[PDB]
DNA sequence: TCAATATCCACCTGCAGATTCTACCAAAAGTGTATTTGGAAACTGCTCCATCAAAAGGCATGTTCAGCTGAATTCAGCTGAACATGCCTTTTGATGGAGCAGTTTCCAAATACACTTTTGGTAGAATCTGCAGGTGGATATTGAT
DNA sequence: ATCAATATCCACCTGCAGATTCTACCAAAAGTGTATTTGGAAACTGCTCCATCAAAAGGCATGTTCAGCTGAATTCAGCTGAACATGCCTTTTGATGGAGCAGTTTCCAAATACACTTTTGGTAGAATCTGCAGGTGGATATTGA
């Protein structure tokens, strides 16, 4: 009848994913999504899986990054919890804003 | 007839160099150094790289070297880092980091 | 569909950037973002394939797309 | 029909580094891309140097030019000798 | 004494179209040079990359067209790509 | 010989659709360059030119001048949230920042 | 008595002013030895059209004020008000400039 | 012929001058330890610029920076600049 | 420190998806020729860069002082983590048909050439004028009382 | 809820530095009559992309505790802003010598355009072999006590 304290599991999550490289989001959900949002620039549209692949990729390593440059926001302020202000706070200085 | 690799010592393909430079639009006309000295940078390069990745894998008790291993090579090194700044390895992660006020204790 | 990105998926995202506390209104900012990261690039895509005059988006077309944007991809093509 | 890459050019220079180890695709994959990606980096920056000098030819010098100005520090002083010790050597025998 | 090109000539008379009255500094004049050469740059440049990703020897005024859908926002495209094509179909009319 | 036509009035172009061409087969782009391709991208230039003097007028006349500076070529630009992004990642000498202060920072 | 205006004022009154205007906030003659100094140090004998250091100067006011809006953001989002050495390094790792 | 010797003149970016800069990026107080971080970071901008302006001027065999050479360092560095084009 | 629960870490092991090999044709790359021509000397005509002299006032420097801001200490209401429970959407193949990249095979239209002839542009000159820089009255704004 | 102390906002001048218009010479568009090449066009031909199916089985959606984090409140030492006195050194003008950019020609050494001859690299089956993914057993790291 025992359970980690908070915060214990999260760092072992850390630990755990910063040492694999498997894609973390589900792969159908992903395809589903692009051809969602290509469909209004295009209809009817294929896609080579390799393209659908390469997409997964980049996002993937965007929003790592991007979690990365918040998770720092976030210790600036003096938290340990990231919140929309340090997303935006990021893309703010990044430029894409 | 012996090609122009082997004659400039290198294992970096010259004449497609050559033609490479030729086709892409970069200049009128290309001198005959210019592929020699191209290929010899990108052969260099090639070898920082894969001797670097190389020791990643052994590091990892493997011999083959895989997205991983380029990566870790890569962000490992100043230099090539710097290079390859806003470069993204697919398949190969990010180096295991974590900041100091996040831990337990 | 967006919605198909989900909580834990995001939560794994966030881990592997060392993120060790996450507010409960991150999830929907994210997907925000991920689906403006999404639309600037297939869009720059779809350009491509439909210059191309093809119907199949291409590796190729992502990595160039990508590359526009200032995200170049290694290992498909370029 | 026919895609060339330089696959065979890195396996090679990859046994002289390390004799022992072998390349996954995916991992072959990556290494194209950046022998591509610097490639495209080096000539572009040798046309703009050419261009601004109204030159119609890249030569070797604007190809060296262009390596002190991509490359960091030490990458360019070790990619600068390799250049000029292979031209050196394909304008001898 | 090789003389220096530049668009000023044509800013001014653009710039005469849409204020009559205005007048423009030369270091102001300076900036719009280099917007123009900039634009060139950029729409020649990604003209240059299209063709070349489609084995076209030729750069067309469809690469300059895509080029700029792919280099101008939103509505700044949609006016420059109906002022593009304008231009063309007048200019084959002869 | 035939009446000498310059190929912008043609286009019914102010900017130099010669000039253009020349500067696209000497730019090393392509190999080729097509007929329309330096009418298209003169008219192109053209239209952005406009747009940013319509602009820039416009921030002079609001500032009492009659004469286009610097200044008022920032304005209009960083006022536009599409040329804002077009250039924004260039810099306008002499052409200062917009007036803009953080509420939090005013006086309670 | 005589009239104190409170810590603030002026320096609001001084974003209002320098926001306003469009001149080199450096002082010439000061940056052009910058300038050579550190040209110096890369190669010697070196000369420059007078152009050439304006064109830099205004480049480098361009990226510090630049670079100031984003410190300034950093220090709000901490909920200070004054800009510390910590905000403008967090600036920078975020630009890019160097994580 | 000799010039003289060209030292610490980074200290020739003055405090006021650094006060305005931040002015004008809106900033209203400025810790005491700012100005020798600005003075750093202004440090590495310039000398990144100018080792490429001077890559560029060697290259053309001149011993003259131009202002072309600045705009092209510059535009390397995705700094562009308008207004010295030439 | 005990003691238990749930995590990691190792050393072996065996099948299987990739890898590394092995066996052949065409584009590419290397040659031997004939022409071309880019841009490296060899001057030298002039920009404009480096320096010096001198005077003057805008501004940097260094202080005093105290307002109010950053930083440290509490505190407790909630949010977000850890988990056990229950369930359906993603994953994994295998089949099959079809859409549609890649090609081959034309050729009429569109480009590049060569060179002559015809102007639009650009380098000053000369002529014309915003507005920088000054200067006093509103009009406010700020801050003490 | 004034007032007094200052800072800011404006409209009125008007000669100087620049901006705009006037003039001429080319460098370079525009015209024309060939010579070449590109790439749009049917017709096919596989390659690989969607569907359609099924199971299973993770992996995700829900609720329940409650640990411990964030944000509100207070308190105050002393940092950093505002105001001043001083007087330094950047600015503003002018003038001059001369380093070194361009601007011209002159001419190979080196690159392009061709026509062939020979080799190498991309393919499509062969012939292994590196670890992924389990197993088991042995300390670890956490946690409640
Ligand atoms: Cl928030
Ligand atoms: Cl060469
Ligand atoms: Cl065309
Ligand atoms: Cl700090
Ligand atoms: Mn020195
Ligand atoms: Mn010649
Ligand atoms: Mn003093
Ligand atoms: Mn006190
Ligand atoms: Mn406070
Ligand atoms: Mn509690
Ligand atoms: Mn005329
Ligand atoms: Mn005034
Ligand atoms: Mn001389
Ligand atoms: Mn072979
Ligand atoms: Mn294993």
């Amino acid at each position: 009848p025992h359970r980690y304290r908070p915060g214990t599991v999260a760092l072992r999550e850390i630990r755990r994913y910063q040492k694999s490289t498997e894609l973390l989001i589900r792969k159908l959900p992903f395809q589903r999504l692009v051809r969602e949002i290509a469909q209004d620039f295009k209809t009817d549209l294929r896609f080579q899986s390799s393209a659908v692949m390469a997409l997964q990729e980049a996002c993937e390593a965007y929003l790592v990054g991007l979690f990365e440059d918040t998770n720092l926001c976030a210790i600036h302020a003096k938290r340990v919890t990231i919140m929309p202000k340090d997303i935006q706070l990021a893309r703010r200085i990044r430029g894409e804003r | 007839a012996k090609t122009r690799s082997s004659r400039a010592g290198l294992q970096f393909p010259v004449g497609r160099v050559h033609r490479l430079l030729r086709k892409g639009n970069y200049s009128e006309r290309v001198g005959a150094g210019a592929p020699v000295y191209l290929a010899a940078v990108l052969e260099y390069l090639t070898a920082e790289i894969l001797e670097l990745a190389g020791n990643a894998a052994r590091d990892n008790k493997k011999t083959r070297i895989i997205p991983r291993h380029l990566q870790l090579a890569i962000r490992n090194d100043e230099e090539l880092n710097k290079l390859l700044g806003r470069v993204t390895i697919a398949q190969g992660g990010v180096l295991p980091n974590i900041q100091a006020v996040l831990l337990p204790k | 569909n967006i919605q198909g990105i989900t909580k834990p998926a995001i939560r794994r995202l966030a881990r592997r950037g060392g993120v060790k506390r996450i507010s409960g209104l991150i999830y929907e900012e994210t997907r925000g973002v991920l689906k403006v990261f999404l639309e600037n690039v297939i869009r720059d895509a779809v350009t491509y394939t439909e210059h191309a005059q093809r119907k199949t988006v291409t590796a190729m077309d992502v990595v160039y797309a990508l590359k526009r944007q200032g995200r170049t991809l290694y290992g498909f093509g370029g | 029909s026919r895609k060339e890459s330089y696959s065979i050019y890195v396996y090679k220079v990859l046994k002289q580094v390390h004799p022992d180890t072998g390349i996954s695709s995916k991992a072959m994959g990556i290494m194209n891309s950046f022998v591509n990606d610097i490639f495209e980096r080096i000539a572009g920056e040798a046309s703009r140097l050419a261009h601004y000098n109204k030159r119609s030819t890249i030569t070797s010098r604007e190809i060296q030019t262009a390596v002190r100005l991509l490359l960091p520090g030490e990458l360019a002083k070790h990619a600068v000798s390799e250049g000029t010790k292979a031209v050196t050597k394909y304008t001898s025998a």
